[PDB]
């Protein structure tokens, strides 16, 4: 009886986050020369690709639009980055785990 | 399953500590408490 | 004058780098790198003392030191406290 | 009491342009009847937020009046540490319009924090969860980190607060050259953590990783409170 | 010691908001330069087959750089 408040949650998070990126991260980024909802989706898309811990998601993933994000998260120090390519991929830290 | 109620809770807390800390380093000053 | 730098200073300025790799020095590699962080440092003390905005990190890669600014950016990150990554961030 | 609010509301209209004996008085006024009547949480509210946003007021005074003005009668308001809380950080390129508050008068409204701990309000316990992770992020900040420190340990009570990934932030902000004091403040976190969890592997070889001198960190656990500030204080809250 | 530290150190021996933040970048170069010849210095000392990078190591790295670079 207790899990339909959580799926409750659930959605209001998710729609907050995406009001927050709507709202104010992606409008202070103002690329595109004025495509904020073009770029919110190529935002919201990473995000989820983030919170949904996709292990496919790299640098390149960024385009030099989105890059600053890349470059936000990197400062707050929640992401690690990692390279047999060359290249380097991109996860968020673990929130839940707990030893 | 009953068990993947227990996968929206950890999803539920990575989009908690996510924003806080978009906000947090964004600037933003509208840093509250969400439900 | 102080021209010699601390050894310690060196020892903090640095130990997380020889952590994260293998890196194992004895006190006498350390003096070594005191004696050479001042030809380090002299070296580029005649390198440019023009102090230029744009060029500065275009010498810095013609040093073969980065590839492109991205690059001193993740060193901004790792050198800097938070507070001037956010600033640096914007000066480039 | 209401004459604190002419004061405060007051000093609002203040700008360029006002006499500026005018303002001496109002601010003589201001620490005259603080000491006296103390503030009102909702104008300690409006006040914080005027200390953050002017430009009319030398800095210096306004960490004065942090210093000898923030008495509060009763429990903080949580609207009230959100409202410091938004005004903490640094100017990111997201927020380049933002007018930003001098880092000294930010890192003594911190110490404040820490002299007025004991009158937090109760958290629910997701706002305990999310109240513990802002402070983590705000510690990391290189001119708040003396002060904060207090205030994440204090709020370590539960094991359940302890998480491996609040560790590595501690533990990147340790080595982490360009931070001075970072090591001691970190042991202490630690430690805390240490103190309250048990054993925990991780934990106890962070601790070997960071070598503090063990006077630094005796340097570290050791707080000046400024007792004539919570002198004054006691006097307000016995009073109504 | 820290970077900020380390950049009016470097600045004092040798001499406004943009002028500061070249300071700052000016010690990371610093540090930059330096941990690049203690990495050349290690794959040397791991050529050779030790536990340790030992002070020649170190000369030969910074000569290592000053030529090439």
């Amino acid at each position: 009886a207790h899990i339909r408040t959580r799926k409750a949650r659930n959605k209001e998070l998710w729609d907050s986050l995406a009001d927050f990126l709507k709202g104010y991260l992606v409008p202070n980024l103002d690329d595109n020369d004025e495509s904020i909802d073009s770029l919110t989706n190529e935002v919201m898309l990473l995000m989820k690709r983030l919170i949904e811990h996709d292990l496919n998601l790299t640098l390149n993933d960024f385009s030099s639009k989105t890059i600053p994000i890349y470059r936000l998260l990197l400062r707050a120090n929640i992401i690690t980055v990692i390279e047999n390519p060359g290249t380097k991929y991109i996860k968020l830290i673990d929130f839940n785990e707990t030893s | 399953t009953a068990g993947k109620q227990v996968e929206v809770e950890k999803e539920n807390e990575t989009i908690q500590e996510l924003m806080i800390a978009l906000q947090i380093h964004s600037g933003y000053t509208n840093i509250s408490y969400t439900i | 004058s102080i021209k010699p730098l601390q050894i310690m200073d060196l020892k903090h300025l640095t130990r997380q780098f020889l952590n994260e790799n293998r890196i194992i020095l004895p006190k006498q590699t350390w003096s070594t790198i005191q004696e050479e962080s001042l030809n380090i440092m002299d070296f580029l003390k005649q390198k440019i003392g023009t102090l230029q905005k744009q060029e500065l990190v275009d010498s810095f890669i013609d040093m073969g030191i980065i590839n492109n600014v991205d690059d001193m950016f993740e060193l901004a990150h790792e050198l800097l406290p938070l507070e001037l990554q956010s600033r640096i961030e914007s000066y480039l | 009491s209401l004459i604190l609010d002419d004061i405060i509301l007051s000093l609002t209209n203040a700008n360029e342009r006002t006499p500026p004996q005018a303002l001496k008085t109002t601010l003589s006024l201001l620490y005259e009847k603080s000491k006296q009547y103390g503030l009102s949480s909702p104008q300690l509210q409006a006040l914080v937020r005027l200390l953050c946003e002017t430009s009319i007021i030398d800095t210096v005074t306004k960490v004065y009046i942090v210093e000898n003005c923030f008495l509060p009668d009763g429990y903080l308001t949580k609207e009230l540490l959100l409202e410091i809380i938004n005004h903490l950080g640094t100017p990111t390129v997201f927020s380049r319009y933002r007018i930003q508050t001098p880092p000294v008068l930010q890192s003594a409204l911190c110490k404040w924090l820490v002299h007025v701990y004991f009158l937090f309000p109760v958290h629910s316990e997701r706002e305990h969860n999310i109240s513990s992770s802002i402070w983590l992020h705000l510690w990391q900040f290189s001119f708040l980190q003396k002060w904060i420190t207090p205030l994440v340990i204090w709020q370590a009570t539960t094991p359940v607060d302890v998480k491996p990934w609040k560790l590595s932030i501690i533990k990147r902000c340790a080595m982490h050259p360009g931070y001075r004091d970072a090591p001691g403040s970190a042991t202490l976190i630690l430690q805390r953590f240490q103190c309250l969890v048990g054993a925990s592997s991780q934990i106890t070889e962070s601790i070997i990783t960071i070598n503090c001198n063990r006077k630094t960190l005796k340097s570290h656990r050791n707080l000046k409170l400024d007792a004539h500030f919570l002198s004054i204080l006691k006097r307000i809250l016995s009073r109504a | 010691m820290d970077t900020e530290a380390l950049a009016n150190y470097l600045l004092r021996q040798l001499s406004s908001s943009q002028e500061y933040n070249k300071k700052l970048l000016l010690a990371c170069g610093f540090q930059a330069i330096l941990r690049k010849i203690l990495l050349d210095a290690r794959t040397r000392a791991t050529a050779e087959g030790l536990r340790e990078v030992y002070p020649y190591h170190i000369e030969a790295a910074t000569q290592a750089f000053l030529d090439s670079q």
